[PDB]
């Protein structure tokens, strides 16, 4: 009795593994990047990245491996996934087309057995005869590699070793050898192996064990000529061949411990190694040995590079440029030069790849347009510590800008032979029309030869017959086109002010006070096809189609729209469109090839209607607030078909994609009027004339989503925001270590060493050198600016958990209230915390309240103006008296610590990391709380979120989703105390922070929208989830859609959806129940036509009345695009 | 106060000398499919907590007792303890299943008296208790299943540094400076990815299995010296049971104890107790003080408190205790009987109610503690 339906807003960015080699041919070389679920195929060249697919898989890559067997003419791909889909893919493509065929496919999971404790070990044979899979321990799984073994089956070996660190298979061997590093209670060992596929089981290694340093972490392969193995840890580098042994004890390298590496030469002669802070490392093996032609090492000098982002995944690209993998940071595309050397550092950036993950917290805010959220979250992790701006619009990326002040009309002019070509922009003034032709980048002024200079030109255009047609407030005026002087001049007949005017590529409409006049252009000449007239002033008129059928007029002073025939004067059609206020702009566009009417009032309200083209018009009515100002619509050919820009305070690009036109705004404040500019030097630009400066640019395909980074150099923790202040509250916090002082010196310019004010906490309620110790801030950020207002510093040893900003009680001020707690290394529970109240006013922070409560505040929460608290397992209730002190009001004690709360009317949600979920109300008229519900089972719990008063969401342990519901109409007691579990769905990603809220312009819309609610999700990869209620007759014909969809689409692999959804836990595993797959359901519209036919069948898809069991196919569109909107 | 010298070789009490030595025994082990439904014959005249992993000895006289136990070994070995709460006369919704391990029948006083030991295997909650006419009736059983759960940084985990996730061994055993230095670093290493989510790294130390079973044993350590890894298992879900069997608490908390079916809830439960509890009383009295908390030592290898059998039958289970208060002796020290191979018995009554609170073990020999062993039992004593 749930019916979620789960959709991703924004893919993962993080990075977890990346590749190289020629995957998509034996030439092209080319780099896979798993970020998740999602597989990138890019291809390296000498300016960059150049994309060429992205593959969803259903499933996250654990091992992801390139490997080429014999006889075939480029590497095949080998992925597994964390739920253990064992596959081997192969690209191929036919001059267009990109599909990525699924060589082989199988499930490789044991039916018992313990995973590992270091987890998937993934490794191939250099010679390409095995797959060998460390998936439990003690056994070591393998995959032969032959063209037979399509189903991927796999035999155990017994390894006696039950701990392994590391693996891998070496190069140079006769049988296939493994070498791995094994934990015993003597210490650590390095032994090989020798597996046999023929009797299958492991045999005596080349070379006997050999006593390695006591923190042996990782192994590398050196391949051939020098062979053996090279194990690296915390203080030294080894190398073992047998006879051979060599070890290096280098100081720069103690300092942090080396966690990745990529070879960098087909010979292995260099290697390339990144540690835990982010400096890359060049271990360096030196080939001066050769006796009989035999290779030996000489020497490993370990020299650092420089410092790089946190990386998680190092890959070496052609040409001393290095591909910087992030997970926690931000991916890099780096330069290893050797000569620049500017300061010591032998790196310098090339590029940077957006990286959202992980979000720690976020929130929604409405910073710039009114009634559209942003996005606002704590990205990244230590030096890579910033704040995300997510928003959603369409993306005008500004190519040149000029200067005038307030123009009243843009339009540009041919006077050139045709070319199909723009020469010139004639822009209308406050009283002239200053024309700034504009050949390249121009900008000076050349009046036209054949149009006014101070005549406050209404409309100015090419018409047909090789003229230019440049109608002006007193009279219309004609230029020719070869000539290129005036050789007709229309003057009106009363010689009066042209009110409107409209154009046409051979039709003129010219409208005088409450007349109108109609004149056709002729070759040379200005011949008037039509007079009549009209009972109310023309407010807007506009003719488009040679001939136009039929022209729309507004009446100014009835405020109503008609349409009547141009070669005739009896109106065709007319309705009230509304009347409030006198239309401003009514103008026919074919945009999803038909016949649509956009008229728009001076409100800013958007009278969309229908219309016919062949005779008459629909009403197919329909009222939409685009604004606040009269727009200027003005269709801009430089989109799909026609488009149009709603120019106004809040612009708008409006856009049919399946014949539901979408209204996506854009990133700029504020246009007054919009013109299509396809120059020579700048083509299918557009032209946006701001109340300032014009300036000129192109504009994004459709909707996307805009990211700006704001970095910190700091871990930050919890993000609220201020509406009163227009200010930012963060917490953060820095490293920094202990030096023999007595003091904590920082390690780098942080973001609260370089606040415009700083402040350093004073309260009196209550080592070796090198450690590294936390120092926790309160950062006030501008919310324009994005700058550094201010800097808090917290109490040595004081570690800030929460951060609300809500208003307590009667006090009109709005407060920052911060749960700290004081945390020893000799406890292991805290016993004494603190919970302050500041107050951010005229660029000042002060401590306006401070408690001291004996625990560690977990969170805290606004319920009806009182503070809602949780200290330690103990839910506490905090009244703000009159004199700014907090007072205890009640108290209600758990078993189990209270880390998450959250509140809905007077409903209490309290819930821990052992998936204890429990539930509590507030009597008022008592005063104390008392428990409706509880549902304990032991699981890890990452997030928790009220869906509404009936239903509640979480996320549970291997990146699952449940949804729990009360029973609140059970007859029996024990039914009512217990959360019935009505969903299940397994996501795939760590969601940390649950918030209300949407992307999306919120209207109401009347009918408003099949689902109900939104709620946002933030994950670890950065990924930003959406979660909706949907209605019993939708999620059924949802999820027989979804059936349906699952034998038609192949996905990569051959993964069932149903298993791939399936709630996956260590212990047990169920079929998704009570959840839509948003992403499957959106596919159907990538799929081709006969492919929908045979998806529908039978859907029945009529509920109101009716079954029409044929269901059409474009029904199934009209109900995916509107599932489409919601984010 | 008695340290240095604990010579007693503390492995006969574990193997209970007293109740016959030709004691027949069994080959192993045997297994119930887990969340299975099983008919299991229920034992009469027991009233204790049973947590699993415990030994409990058994002394069985009467003829339908003895049959039950004779036909039980000729099929299966299993039968059932049932977890009786405050409310006697069999009202019990939970219970564990004991395990046959070694038996005996014995012909002497002209009766069939049989000597069986049995150790505690699985959990259950009993459906329904179906009483049959014969006198041992069997109860419908649900198999309890046993959760584990795995690290809660495996979610979160960056695949990176999962190579640093293997931990060198411990320097030395049980020695200053190599443990709180080490421990450090070990809470740095292991919870290094607690800054991709939005708790600090103690909270999820406060949820780990190695650093509350590391806790406990500091904590026991100062109650008792322990022998490093004196027979502690290194599996938490045995090292739970094996606390909680020691623990010197009451039988509600047995009970809620015996509900969990984490380890890490145990283990977080067992700390808050043992933790909280402080002083234990007389629960004929509950005003008189007879022991404390670090007054608390073991001569067996189960820990402070293990369960015995008088010649009568009953099952005690005894607390050791250096030296109590409040108590008196009467009867010269006798050694008939006694469940600890070199003492002298001599029974111990509370000096105002007069309560059987348990023993007082006088030494025989001189090369041993000298007449300091006080084996009270928990007929009469309670928290406090
Ligand atoms: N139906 C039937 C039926 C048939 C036969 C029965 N037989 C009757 C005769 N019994 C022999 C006998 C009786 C009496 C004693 C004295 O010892 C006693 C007495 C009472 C309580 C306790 C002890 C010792 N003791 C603890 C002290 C601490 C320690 O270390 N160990 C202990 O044992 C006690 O708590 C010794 C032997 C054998 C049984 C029968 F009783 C029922
Ligand atoms: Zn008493």
């Amino acid at each position: 009795m749930s019916y979620n339906y789960v959709v991703t807003a924004q893919k993962p960015t993080a990075v977890n593994g990346c590749v190289t080699g020629h995957f998509t041919s034996a030439e092209d070389l080319n780099l896979l990047i798993a970020k998740n679920t999602r597989l990138e195929i890019y291809v390296v060249t000498a300016e960059g990245l150049r994309p060429v697919k992205e593959v969803g898989m259903y499933g996250k890559i654990a091992v992801m491996e390139l490997f080429r067997p014999k006889g075939e003419s480029k590497d095949l791909l080998f992925i597994l996934t964390a739920k253990y889909n064992a596959c081997i893919l192969e690209y191929k493509q036919s001059g267009e087309s990109i599909d990525i065929i699924t060589r082989a496919h199988g499930n490789v999971q044991d039916r018992i057995g313990r995973p590992s404790e270091t987890g998937i070990i993934g490794i191939i044979d250099p010679e390409c005869r095995m797959i060998g899979l460390r998936l439990y321990d003690g056994l070591f799984k393998v995959i032969p590699l032959d063209r037979d073994n399509k189903e991927l089956k796999a035999f155990n070996i017994r390894l006696e070793e039950l701990h392994v660190i590391d693996v891998k298979f070496l190069y140079g061997c006769q049988a296939p050898t493994i070498c791995f590093v094994y934990q015993d209670p003597q210490g650590r060992h390095v032994k090989t192996y020798e597996v046999s596929l023929r009797e299958k089981e492991f045999n005596k290694g080349p070379w006997k064990q050999e006593n390695v340093e006591a923190e042996a972490s990782m192994v590398i392969a050196v391949p051939e000529p020098f062979g053996g193995a090279i194990i690296i840890g915390q203080e030294s580098i080894t190398y073992h061949n047998g006879d051979k042994y060599l070890a290096i004890a280098p100081p720069i390298i103690k300092q942090s411990t080396i966690v990745c590496h990529n070879r960098v030469d087909p010979n292995g002669s260099r290697y390339l190694l990144g540690d835990m802070e982010g400096r890359l490392f060049m271990l360096l093996l030196e080939k001066e040995e050769q006796m009989d032609g035999t290779v030996t090492l000489k020497d490993l000098r370990v020299e650092l590079l420089g410092e790089t982002s946190i990386a998680e995944c190092l890959t070496y690209l052609d040409n001393g440029v290095v591909f910087v993998g992030s997970r926690l940071g931000d991916s890099q595309l780096v330069k290893l030069n050797v000569d620049s050397n500017e300061q010591g550092s032998y790196v310098v950036a090339m590029e940077t790849f957006t990286n959202l993950g992980p979000i720690v917290d976020m929130c929604v805010v409405d910073l710039e347009r009114q009634g559209q959220g942003q996005l606002v979250t704590c990205s990244g992790a230590f030096k890579e510590g910033s704040l995300r701006i997510i928003r959603n619009g369409i993306g005008i990326h500004e190519h040149a800008s000029i200067d005038l002040p307030g123009i009243k009309g843009l339009w540009p002019l041919r006077s050139d032979p045709n070319r199909e070509t723009d020469d010139t922009l004639v822009l209308s003034f406050v009283g002239q029309t200053r024309v700034l032709m504009l050949n390249g980048e121009e900008v000076e002024e050349t009046e036209l030869m054949g149009f006014v200079d101070d005549q406050q030109t209404f409309f100015c255009g090419n018409v047909a017959h090789q003229q230019l047609i440049q109608i002006t407030s007193a009279s219309v005026r004609l230029v020719s086109q070869e000539p290129k002087a005036l050789v007709s001049e229309w003057k009106e007949p009363q010689a009066k002010n042209i009110s409107v005017a409209s154009c046409n590529s051979s039709q003129v409409v010219v409208a005088v006070g409450r007349a109108l006049y109609y004149l056709q252009i002729h070759p040379q000449e200005l011949r008037q096809i039509s007079h009549t007239e009209m009972e109310h002033e023309v407010a807007c008129l506009d003719i488009t189609p040679g001939l136009s059928p039929l022209c729309a007029i507004g009446l100014w002073t009835d405020i109503s729209a008609r349409i009547l025939k141009l070669p005739s004067f009896e109106l065709l059609h007319k309705e009230m469109l509304g009347g409030e206020i006198i239309p401003r702009s009514i103008l026919m566009t074919t945009f999803e090839s038909s016949h649509y009417l956009l008229c728009a009032l001076g409100d800013g309200a958007l009278f969309y209607f229908g219309l016919n083209i062949e005779t008459g018009l629909l009403s197919d009515r329909k009222k939409v607030t685009l604004g606040t100002q009269p727009t200027v619509l003005r269709t801009f050919r430089s989109l799909s078909t026609t488009n149009v820009f709603a120019c106004s305070d809040r612009p708008t690009v409006i856009y049919s994609s399946n014949h539901k036109l979408v209204f996506s705004n854009v990133n700029l404040k504020e246009v007054n009027y919009m013109c299509p500019l396809n120059s020579d030097g700048y083509p299918d630009s557009l032209a946006l004339a701001n109340n300032s400066t014009l300036t000129i640019g192109t504009i994004d395909e459709i909707q996307k989503l805009h990211i700006r980074t704001v970095p910190l150099y700091e871990s930050p923790r919890k993000i609220c925001y201020q509406e009163v202040s227009q200010c930012f509250g963060v917490l953060s916090s820095r490293i920094e270590v202990q030096d023999t002082s007595g003091g904590t010196t920082a390690l780098r310019p942080s973001a609260s060493t370089q606040a415009l004010s700083s402040s350093v906490s004073s309260s009196k309620l209550f080592t070796s050198f090198g450690e590294e110790v936390e120092v926790h801030n309160l950062l006030i950020i501008d919310q324009h600016t994005f700058e550094v207002l201010h800097a808090h510093q917290f109490l040595q040893n004081e570690y800030a958990l929460s951060l609300v900003s809500c208003k307590l009680g009667k006090d009109p001020n709005t407060y920052f209230i911060v749960g700290t707690a004081m945390v020893y290394p000799e406890e292991a529970e805290p016993k004494q915390g603190r919970i302050v109240v500041f107050q951010y006013s005229d660029g000042k922070l002060q401590t306006v309240a401070e408690k001291e409560v004996k625990g560690a505040v977990y969170s805290m929460v606004e319920f009806n103006g009182k503070l809602l608290a949780s200290i330690n397992s103990t839910v506490r209730l905090y009244e703000w008296t009159t004199e700014k002190e907090l007072r205890t009001e009640c108290n209600h004690y758990n078993n189990i610590m209270a880390l998450y709360l959250k509140t809905k009317g007077d409903f209490i949600l309290v819930g821990d990391l052992m998936r204890s979920v429990l539930l509590l109300a507030y009597k008022p008229m008592e005063g104390n709380f008392e428990e409706i519900a509880r549902d304990f089972n032991p699981n890890w719990m990452s997030a928790v979120e009220i869906l509404d008063d009936d239903n509640f969401l979480g996320a549970e342990n291997a990146f699952n989703l449940f949804v729990c519901q009360k029973d609140s109409a059970a007859t029996t007691d024990e039914e009512r105390q217990h959360l019935q579990e009505v969903g299940l769905f397994h996501l795939g990603e760590f969601v940390n922070v649950f918030c209300h809220g949407s992307l999306v312009m919120q209207n109401l819309g009347e009918t408003s929208t099949p689902t109900q609610g939104s709620v946002l999700f933030g994950t670890v990869n950065g990924m930003i989830g959406l979660v909706t209620s949907l209605s019993e007759s939708w999620y059924n014909l949802l999820l027989d859609m979804q059936n349906r969809l699952n034998k038609v689409i192949k996905s990569v692999g051959k993964i069932e959806h149903s298993f791939w959804r399936s709630f996956h836990t260590e212990r047990k595993t169920e079929p998704a129940t009570g959840f839509i797959d948003g992403d499957l359901i959106e596919s159907f519209l990538d799929i081709s036509r006969p492919k929908m036919q045979e998806v529908v069948a039978n859907l029945q898809y009529d509920d109101g009345s009716g079954m029409k069991r044929e269901a059409t196919a474009d029904d199934l569109i009209k109900v995916v695009e509107e599932l489409t909107r919601i984010h | 106060k008695k340290p240095n010298i604990i010579n007693f070789d503390t492995s006969l009490p574990t193997s209970h000398t007293y109740l016959g030595a030709d004691m027949e025994e069994f080959h192993g082990r045997t297994l119930h499919d887990d969340d299975s439904c099983q008919v299991i014959p229920v034992l009469p005249q027991v009233m204790m907590i049973l947590i699993p992993g415990q030994t409990l000895p058994l002394q069985l006289f009467h003829p339908q007792e003895v049959s039950m136990v004779r036909n039980l070994i000729q099929k299966d070995r299993t039968f059932a303890v049932l977890a009786y709460s405050n409310v006697q006369e069999r009202e019990a919704q939970f219970g564990t299943t004991a395990e046959i391990y070694a038996y005996r029948e014995e012909q002497d006083f002209g009766i069939e008296i049989v000597k069986v030991k049995a150790i505690g295997r699985q959990r259950f909650k009993v459906l329904e208790l179906r009483t049959q006419s014969d006198g041992i009736q069997q109860a419908k059983v649900q198999i309890l299943p046993e959760c584990v759960l795995p690290s809660t940084m495996s979610a979160v985990q960056l695949e990176s540094l999962n190579k640093c996730q293997i931990f060198p061994s411990k320097p030395v055993s049980r020695e200053d400076q190599c443990s709180y230095k080490w421990w450090q670093k070990y809470q740095k290493r292991k919870f290094h990815c607690a800054n991709l989510t939005s708790w600090p790294r103690w909270l999820y130390s406060l949820y780990d299995a190695e650093t509350l079973m590391d806790r406990i044993k500091k904590q026991l350590r100062e109650w008792d010296e322990n022998l490093k890894d004196d027979s502690l298992p290194s599996n938490p879900i045995d090292f739970s049971y094996r606390v909680a069997a020691c623990l010197p608490i009451d039988d509600v908390l047995r009970i809620q104890l015996l509900k969990i079916g984490s380890a890490i809830q145990r283990l977080r439960c067992e700390l808050d107790i043992m933790n909280k509890c402080t002083s234990l009383c007389c629960k004929q009295c509950q005003e008189t003080e007879i022991t404390t908390k670090n007054e608390i030592f073991s001569l067996s290898l189960c820990g402070p408190m293990a369960a015995y059998v008088n010649p009568h039958g009953y099952v005690h289970e005894t607390l050791t205790v250096y030296k109590a208060c409040n108590l008196n002796l009467i009867g010269r020290p006798s050694t008939e009987h006694s469940w600890f191979p070199g003492y002298a018995w001599t029974v111990a009554q509370c000096k105002i109610c007069a309560s059987h609170i348990g023993w007082k073990f006088t030494a025989t020999k001189k090369d041993m503690s000298p007449q300091k062993f006080w084996g009270l039992t928990r007929s009469a004593l309670l928290p406090t």
